[PDB]
């Protein structure tokens, strides 16, 4: 997957700012936030080693809420990621996970689609003017102390108050519409390489809310790959609205509680879960997005001028021609080819799946999205003696190489500190 | 964002 590394530079948190790839930044519409130290790991991809108190200024406080307010699957630690040493360990952890992903053919493919997935320049009120959308950039402090606007596709940031938050509590970006109209928008992913979840190796146990202590640890590369797959749908504007749900009737415990699971999550898991997406609605979505891509092609065809940039109207027309794999006739007109559309849509939604990554990593993992979590552990993947790019926890030429022994938190106990048990608490 | 249940 990777000959030249994905992250070509070893970053230390305390490396001095240079105003280029190590810089103080602000995120749009969170003005008056104090600038935060950020690290550019790859073209279009930044990491911010801070707890996320910015993206959602409703979630600005890290302190644990009232005990009798906290849900069972939640975990609070307001000091986590508060010190330089922690931030250094975060950056190296995230970095090592990108490399682990890029070292696979599947990861290489998904990272490439992501870098290529530049949010569309549809900012203009004027229908024949190509203009960037401001929310698709960050503001970077230069060496002279002035700001420049930089477009990007992806930001990895720390968790908010709830370090194991398992679903959004209000919103993505408000124009989450950009995630569903073909355009795509810059994606912010809350994530930590310092925690992981225990699951159970037996399907009957893993999908029961009263059984299991979490014997096997999820490989954090899979968890990060999961969020990258969402970011992939979202950068190409093909995310399925979360209001489209499966009213789960294939697990008794979800059902008796009336639990619902979004089609977007089932698609992202893949495997047998993606079949629970009503075939009729799947054909609907695909036609809907095809029509969105046609809108995009005709916008680019009508395009007369480009603003807010020195780049040619032609360099940028072609950037989106490549992003969306558009066809061009002899008169220079763009169009959406149904075979190429089907190929692009399939790659993003059926090839890039959690269940597929599991095969490439050769790890144990939950067999379905419709399960119940057992436990959360504290981990440290940074030392090579703990976890590597090629093998994750299951280090070759050790006792941990076979039978997923390195993910077995009973055998590989020195690698896991259990923080909280969820089994038996759910609500049944 | 997500993990889920
Ligand atoms: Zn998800």
């Amino acid at each position: 997957g990777s000959h030249m590394p994905f992250v070509n530079k070893q970053f230390n948190y305390k490396d001095p700012v240079n105003g280029v790839d190590i810089a103080y930044i602000k995120i749009p519409n969170a003005g008056q936030m104090q600038p935060v130290k950020a690290f550019k790991i790859h073209n279009k991809i930044w990491v911010i080693p801070e707890r996320d108190t910015f993206t959602n200024p409703e979630e600005g406080d890290l302190n644990p809420p009232p005990e009798a307010k906290q849900v069972p699957v939640s975990y609070y630690d307001s000091t986590y990621l508060s010190t330089d040493n922690e931030k250094d360990n975060y950056l190296k952890g995230v970095t090592k996970l990108f490399e682990r992903i890029y070292s696979t053919d599947l990861g290489r493919m998904l990272l490439t689609s992501i870098v290529r997935g530049i949010p569309f320049w549809g900012g203009s009120t004027i229908d024949t003017e190509l203009k960037v959308i401001d929310t698709n950039s960050i503001n970077v402090i230069q060496p002279d102390g002035s700001y420049r606007s930089e477009e990007l596709n992806l930001v990895i940031i720390g968790p908010s108050a709830d370090i194991i938050q398992f679903e959004c509590k209000s919103f993505g970006h408000e124009v989450l519409n950009l995630t569903r109209n073909g355009y795509g928008s810059t994606q912010y992913i809350r994530f930590s390489p310092d925690f992981t979840f225990g699951f159970e190796e037996s399907l009957e146990v893993d999908t029961n809310p009263l059984l299991g202590a979490g014997k096997f640890a999820t490989d954090p590369a899979v968890t990060l790959a999961h969020e990258l797959i969402h970011a992939g749908h979202r950068l190409y504007g093909i995310a399925i609205n979360p209001n489209r749900v499966f009213k789960v009737n294939t697990n008794a415990y979800y059902e008796m509680s009336g639990l619902e699971v979004s089609f977007e999550e089932l698609r992202t898991f893949g495997g047998h879960d993606a079949k629970f997406i009503d075939s009729l609605q799947e054909n609907e979505f695909r036609l809907y997005y095809y029509n969105k891509f046609k809108d995009i092609a005709s916008t680019l065809n009508k395009a007369k001028s480009i603003v807010g940039t020195t780049a040619s109207l032609q360099y940028m027309k072609n950037v989106f021609k490549e992003k969306y794999l558009l066809s061009e006739d002899t008169s220079g007109k763009f169009s959406v080819d149904k075979l190429k559309f089907d190929k692009l849509y399939k790659m993003l939604t059926e090839i890039y799946t959690e269940d597929n990554f599991v095969k490439f990593f050769k790890v144990l993992n939950r067999k379905t999205y419709l399960n119940f979590d057992k436990a959360v552990f504290k981990i440290n993947i940074v030392p090579k003696v703990n976890y590597t790019i090629y093998d994750g926890f299951n280090l070759r030429n050790t006792n941990l190489a076979a039978n997923f022994n390195g993910q077995n938190t009973e055998i590989n106990n020195m690698n896991f500190t259990k923080l909280k048990n969820f089994t038996g608490l759910f609500e049944f | 964002x997500a993990x889920g249940x």
